[PDB]
């Protein structure tokens, strides 16, 4: 359907970005784990591969002793900008849905 | 020889300059954990959206 197409990257990246911030949360939940290593996903990739998941390893910042690589900062500050572009995806979402309707109603 | 008894090696000196320097240490460490705890707390905020 071409309405499936003019709506499929939002849709896409919203999907996406829920991903994101399930792993993101997942590395904040399990940060006590020893031996637990911090995944990530490359978002712009990912996100070529679904319009046209694989799990990549966060480079660690310090050693610890347990083993654990999350590093509280880093992992908020992407959680904060996640949220963020989910938002801004929903906006833009809804934008096109409303124009796609005030054409039609009538 | 015999009999004469040998005591302990234990010198007051240096016990009491390992006391001192251990509170003093141990006070600086509770200090920074204090101050970790504190930044910690501060931080944990950002996730507010």
């Amino acid at each position: 359907d071409r309405l499936d197409a003019a709506l499929r990257f939002q849709q896409e990246a919203l999907n996406l970005r829920a991903q994101r911030q399930e792993i993101l949360a997942a590395n904040i939940a399990n940060a006590d784990t020893p031996g637990y290593q911090a995944r990530d996903i490359d978002f712009a990739s990912e996100l070529k591969k679904v319009m046209v998941v694989d799990l990549l390893y966060r480079v660690p910042d310090q050693p610890s002793l347990d083993g654990n690589t999350v590093d509280m900062d880093r992992e908020r500050t992407q959680f904060a900008d996640n949220s963020l572009k989910y938002q801004m995806g929903l906006t833009v979402l809804g934008s096109q849905l409303k124009g796609m309707m005030n054409v039609l109603q009538g | 020889m015999s009999g004469v008894l040998e005591g302990s090696n234990v010198k007051p000196v240096e016990a009491m300059t390992d006391m001192i320097a251990n509170a003093r240490r141990f006070e600086m460490q509770m200090k920074v954990i204090t101050s970790v705890d504190e930044n910690e707390g501060r931080a944990n905020q950002l996730l507010s959206m």
